[PDB]
């Protein structure tokens, strides 16, 4: 109580001294002020004097004396621990001044500056905007060339705070070469706090369409994959969210073998967010990349994805990408046939067929239909799929989707194409054909021969083709009036549809 | 979605450019931006400072 | 006393300085007593002797005694007259160079009394070169001395441009701003703020005061308990505001100003509004900061409270107009105005008793507010369109018989933006505006041709409207405008034609 | 056309209001304030006589 009282007349007095034109006086006052800022009572008198804080700030950014620059920046850092200190700093032009001190050749000054700014960025309203306007972004990205990891942790977090929800900042960070610098940090250092603060910046940048390609080009996928089994769950989860955001743009990368293997193992995690991300990342990385498909199947990806689906239940945020990954893994690569069989061996057929029913929504249903189309390529799955009731439900989905397309005023055309395509493959089996026909499907299939969509015509012709290999069926198709529309599909620019059209015609005699 | 009589028919059933196509899912989860509040950290002499500091030197 | 005076006078004029010194001492002591004091001041030869002795002695004791004597006479009407008549001013000014404080203090105080009550003192001090000397004394540190010196400058500068220029030439602005950043003595801050206020109406001192960091320096006192200090800082700030788009480190000032908008003192709100309007004029950084700290809501509340007080609403509306365009957070501001219930009152300001300057500002605000789709319907529901049209027709008529040319441009530009909404187009057309817009295509003013072609472009996207545009004969002037040197005009004219 | 509506160089423009209040010029009337003729020569004897 007597210290605070003393502080009240010492502050106005030191304010006069800081404003003196004699640098010797200035420098000496800076020292006392710094020392006073270390004690609460006097620190309070400092933060509560607009002229005192303005003098500290001005002295700091204008002195040519290292000790003064250190003492003033240290005073400001000390004031930043309190709400009123943070406010006074902001109101006294401290932000532009602190951003300038980031260029200081003196570590101690630079450290005081970045730390004071971090406190402002965290707790002072208006500080994020002020730093962006003062060119703080470009300077912080440039400082990523430093090697003190604690310094780097604070600096990367400053960039995270500034970039979050702010597209402009993200573009500037990209402009300054931020992605390459941040990926380099992830590849190099082992300090957990820095790996974590850095992964959050990458996470924030990964949602921006311009930053994704850059991060991926800088080798970000592989670097993030290096920390997926770290004991720090916050580091792992952040690397996972980032990897998932970047994944749709990394389907052409190499050196992904380790990453893919680790993701397959993470599918067995008891952490919902770990599993969700792993499934999503894997779905995207297996899209049109036969090397990744081979890798994922090789390490037991199929069994892991099926278990993921079984454990997931009706959680579509897990099942949709898991089912999409399984679809990608059951076609167009050396081990697709083995993959189609593995789904059955690990009890995936019943759940796969189950996913065609409510509460499943259209996105999931579409992916599931696609997977079934691929699974049906394996003869050993024909009977199991039938026994599970795939045919009745696919037919039902097809009927409903078709009727919706026929109304004037996920697109249902896709459901029509998919369901008919699945029935097409399933029709390769004699017993399935009986069931198919038994559902009064022939009339609908013929009607689809008139579809304006080529892909639809193809699958319509395809299933009729398979069905027509049985005489009683072929005759039924002919009676239904398929000849005319079939005859017309011979002049299609799609030799596939033409081939099937020819076949149905041929078989009908 | 992202794209890639008997004998001839076999060429049809085995065409790679036919659906279904593999597809991409564009995720863009940015998070919540929680605070990193646990990062690690980075007057007798007045009597000998002259007239300019007399006032202070006296009170301290 | 009367009897001694003639004696002491001769002793003062004695060439033996030792004698002079002794004389000066008695005269000093004598000036302390009122009875003898009046005797001294009524003797012209005596005062004149005191004046000469003061500037000529080489003895501090004498210098102090003589200056002190003059200071004592300055406390009386007849004393000031005597000093003035015996040429004390030029002598007192010379004493402002003294290395001895007692002498300096006596001199500046005597000059202050003269400046305060002696008719004719100001002109004399100016000639003697007092201004530059007083300015040079502003680096002294005794605050009671600074209080009096700055008050002398205030007296000399008030309503005297010449004196303000000399203060400027002497480096007055920087020295005055330094006082504002350095001391807490309220009388000094107040006396200094008045000099700054006086200088701030000078077009040459303004830039200098701003460059010395005066805006921020004055901002340091906006929450001082001294209301006179606060208001003088505000008047000065407002005068300087049109000349400060270059300053940085303005966050504190802007934040405080936004807060002072909530004040109960009308002079304070008025100034805050004025300062903000000018500080946001073409400065994206200040626009951003003002939005961040809650300026939109504060400015909307200001308009809501103001009623028909145009001294408050005009700069508030202008500030809002500035804030709702040309900066990253303009979208936010446009939305913010609606959120804080600003649309109704804004549209209302387009009506009587609002005068043209306010109406013009309001039309511009509405124009920017319509850039936000979410404001299209509510602006319509407030009756913005028919009133904008009425103001347009009225102004256009006055141009075929604030300049109405500006109202024609503004209203048509607002309509151009409002027309981005299909329902708003119906309303605009329903007021039979197409004929007028086509006529504007003939305006000699490029900007008017632009918004005319713009709104017609928006309207031409609907069948009925296009056909109506054609039936007006728009084709002729539009094809012509295809050659316009103005890119906007030519682009819009082409679009209308195409759409038709 | 998108460029035209984008054109930041086109109206409306921001504008300034010219203030120049010098005040009235009040007065600071409250500023704070800032027998031996014997030992003396024969020159100051007359004074010592009348005093
Ligand atoms: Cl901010
Ligand atoms: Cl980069
Ligand atoms: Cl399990
Ligand atoms: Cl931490
Ligand atoms: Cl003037
Ligand atoms: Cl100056
Ligand atoms: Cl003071
Ligand atoms: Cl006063
Ligand atoms: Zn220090
Ligand atoms: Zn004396």
């Amino acid at each position: 109580q007597d210290d605070a009282e003393l502080a009240t007349r010492a502050i106005p007095e030191l304010t006069k001294l800081l404003n003196d034109e004699d640098q010797v006086v200035v420098n000496k006052a800076a020292v006392m002020v710094h020392q006073l800022s270390k004690k609460e009572a006097s620190r309070h008198a400092i933060m509560r004097s607009p002229q005192m804080v303005s003098a500290i700030v001005r002295t700091m950014q204008n002195t040519n004396d290292v000790e003064t620059a250190r003492c003033t920046a240290g005073t400001l850092h000390n004031l930043s621990h309190h709400r009123e200190g943070l406010l006074a700093i902001f109101k006294s032009g401290g932000i532009p001044a602190l951003v300038k001190m980031l260029g200081s050749p003196v570590d101690s000054v630079l450290f005081y500056a970045i730390t004071t700014l971090h406190n402002l960025l965290l707790h002072q309203e208006g500080a994020k905007m002020a730093v962006r306007l003062a060119g703080g972004l470009q300077k912080m990205v440039a400082l990523l060339n430093k090697t003190n990891v604690k310094f780097l942790a604070i600096t990367t977090d400053c960039l995270q705070i500034l970039a979050y929800g702010n597209q402009e900042s993200k573009l500037i960070i990209l402009a300054s070469g931020g992605p390459q610098a941040l990926v380099n940090i992830m590849r190099t250092y082992t300090y957990e706090k820095l790996l974590w603060t850095t992964s959050r910046v990458l996470k924030v940048l990964s949602v921006c369409s311009s930053n994704k390609p850059a991060i991926v080009e800088a080798g970000g996928m592989q670097a993030l994959g290096l920390h997926l089994t770290d004991p720090s769950q916050r580091l792992v989860q952040n690397c996972l969210w980032t990897l998932r955001n970047l994944s749709d743009a990394a389907t052409k990368q190499e050196g992904m073998e380790g990453l893919l293997g680790t993701l397959v193992q993470l599918l067995g995690s008891d952490d919902i967010n770990v599993v969700t991300c792993a499934a999503g990342i894997l779905s995207n990385l297996t899209c049109n990349n036969y090397k990744n498909k081979m890798m994922v199947c090789q390490v037991g990806g199929i069994e892991a994805l099926v278990r993921t689906v079984l454990r997931a239940g009706d959680r579509e945020d897990i099942t949709e990408p898991a089912i999409c990954a399984l679809r990608h893994l059951t076609s167009r690569h050396q081990e697709a046939e083995m993959a189609q069989n593995a789904v059955r061996l690990h009890y995936g057929l019943p759940v796969v067929v189950k996913l065609l029913h409510p509460p499943s929504h259209w996105p999931l249903i579409k992916a599931t239909v696609g997977l079934i189309r691929n699974l049906a390529l394996c003869p050993a799955n024909h009977a199991p799929l039938r026994e599970q009731g795939a045919i009745p439900r696919l037919v039902q989905l097809l009927v409903r989707a078709h009727q919706d397309t026929q109304r004037r005023t996920v697109r249902m055309e896709e459901i029509v194409e998919g369901c008919t395509g699945a029935l097409h493959i399933l029709a390769r089996d004699v017993h399935n054909r009986i069931v198919i026909r038994g559902l009064n499907t022939i009339p609908l299939f013929v009607q689809l021969l008139y579809s304006p969509i080529e892909n639809i015509q193809r699958v319509a012709a395809g299933v009729l083709c398979e069905l027509a290999q049985d005489k009683e069926a072929a005759e039924a198709i002919e009676a239904e009036g398929a000849t005319a529309p079939l005859t017309e599909l011979l002049h299609s620019r799609n030799e596939g549809v033409a081939t099937y059209a020819a076949a149905v015609l041929f078989r009908m005699s | 979605d992202v794209a890639p009589i008997d004998e001839n028919l076999k060429a049809a059933d085995s065409d790679p450019t036919a659906p279904p196509y593999d597809s991409l899912l564009v995720f863009d989860y940015e998070g919540s931006g929680s605070e990193a509040a646990s990062l690690s950290s980075l007057y007798d002499y007045l009597n000998e400072w002259g007239n300019r500091f007399k006032k202070l030197a006296d009170m301290y």
